[PDB]
């Protein structure tokens, strides 16, 4: 895992990290499979052109990788809005 | 022509199959709730 | 605006909603129409066209 | 036909038993524990 | 989930079948209280 430090931010209402990018799986998709562990595996190259992207102009708002196995790769990093079950809510989003 | 078999049953699903797969489509079988939503999405992926 | 768009009447039965289940709130467009935006006027559609 | 006699004791007994139960226990399993001003029964995993 | 590396992470579980009521579960590969696994437990379930 990664510890982010999450900065707050202007043209993002939340608070963001501009080193890496965050990861989406969706609830009922089980993390750590070889499908979603080879995706994690090679969508990381992402990262560098997501910063470069950001540096070249920065007034970009999210930029997203949609997999075909359900994962969501976006920039910057921000925690989602919905987490799985600290609350009694739960998530149904697939970026599919 | 995409086909679905949908619901716990022991009817024969050869026919579909083949109606699925003879027209250039797929074939999907929905057993519960749990399955439909990853079931009523994945067509997208022969259509590309 | 922000809200989404709005269809038929909504009507709810609170007689079968369990308190603890998190439904779903929405996941459709804000697709409103030019002459939905405006009041419809038989130029209005010659210029929208 | 012997067992003529036994069957008609156990009618007989199932009667006084269908009629004492029927003076005891007669309307009061009506009653169960519903959520909160809603028509749904309250119950646990495995309890009927 | 057919398989014990399936059986990982957490699925839906839907109250009165409604689709739109859903809870978490974790997923976990149960083995049957009463199996035939070696001779002793089909002893077992034979006996009961
Ligand atoms: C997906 O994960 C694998 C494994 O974590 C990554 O492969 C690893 O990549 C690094 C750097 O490319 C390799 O380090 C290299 O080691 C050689 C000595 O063998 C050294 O000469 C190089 O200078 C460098 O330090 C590492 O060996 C390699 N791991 C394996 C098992 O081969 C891979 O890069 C990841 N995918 C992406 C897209 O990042």
């Amino acid at each position: 895992r990664i510890k982010p430090v999450f900065i707050d931010d202007a043209n993002f209402r939340r608070q963001v990290s501009y080193q890496h990018a965050a990861v989406h799986i969706p609830t009922d998709i089980y993390e750590g499979s070889t499908i979603v562990l080879n995706e994690l595996n090679w969508t990381s190259a992402l990262d560098d052109v997501f910063k470069k992207n950001r540096e070249e102009d920065p007034s970009l708002l999210w930029q997203v990788f949609g997999s075909a196995t359900g994962l969501a790769r976006y920039y910057p990093a921000s925690p989602w809005v919905d987490n799985s079950r600290t609350p009694n809510k739960i998530d149904l989003y697939d970026v599919r | 022509v995409f086909t679905f078999s949908v619901g716990q049953h022991n009817y024969d699903r050869g026919p579909i199959q083949w109606m699925a797969c003879e027209n250039k489509g797929y074939y999907y079988e929905i057993p519960s709730i749990g399955a439909i939503r990853i079931n009523t999405q994945e067509y997208l992926d022969v259509l590309g | 605006q922000p809200k989404p768009i709005g269809v038929g009447i909504p009507t709810i039965n609170l007689r079968k909603r369990r308190p603890n289940v998190q439904n779903p709130k929405s996941q459709e467009p804000v697709t409103l129409d030019f002459l939905d935006a405006e009041l419809e006027n038989d130029i209005k559609v010659e210029i929208r066209n | 036909l012997p067992l003529f006699h036994i069957a008609l004791l156990v009618l007989f007994m199932v009667i006084i038993y269908a009629i004492i139960g029927l003076e005891l226990f007669k309307g009061k399993m009506h009653k169960t524990c519903y959520y909160i001003g809603t028509d749904i029964v309250a119950t646990v995993e495995n309890e009927k | 989930k057919m398989t014990e590396e399936e059986c990982r992470g957490y699925y839906y579980v839907y109250k009165d079948g409604d689709p739109t009521q859903m809870e978490l579960r974790p997923r976990q590969w149960i083995h049957n209280d009463f199996h035939f696994d070696n001779v002793l437990s089909a002893m077992m379930s034979l006996f009961t």
